[PDB]
């Protein structure tokens, strides 16, 4: 953002950030959970503090 | 002046901790919770029981000894006459 023309950051782009790998090498995907939440608590001391 | 700012100053010990509702009343109940009633019993018997087991006998032997003067006191007169 700022000065940047978009299409100029784009044929830019093209450029270097062509050469990253597209296609899932061996072919893995994330597994992603819906992930619980506990009620739990953590009490720490020190006193001194 | 005992309230809970108040007391033992104490340094570092963490705590861990649960929700109730996250946890259920009864856990491994068959597995934990028997074996440990009974090595708690194992460990009360001999300081407890044996005593008593001697209140049994003191109490066994003074009413067969308070029958037995009393329905051989007749039998004190038999031997008499």
């Amino acid at each position: 953002a700022g000065g940047v023309e978009h299409q100029q950051l784009l044929d830019l782009a093209q450029k270097h950030l062509g050469g990253i790998p597209w296609t899932y090498a061996e072919d893995a995907v994330p597994t992603l959970t819906p992930c619980r939440f506990t009620g739990s608590e953590i009490r720490h001391r020190d006193d001194a503090l | 002046g005992r309230e809970f700012g108040n007391l033992t100053r104490m340094r570092h010990v963490i705590s861990y901790s649960l929700s109730p509702f996250e946890q259920r009343a009864y856990p491994h109940v068959f597995t934990k919770g028997i074996p440990n009633v009974l090595r708690r019993i194992r460990e009360s018997f001999f300081r407890v029981v044996p005593q008593f087991v001697v209140f049994y006998l003191i109490y066994t032997w003074g009413t067969e000894e308070f029958e037995r003067s009393k329905r051989k006191n007749p039998a004190a007169y038999e031997n008499d006459k």
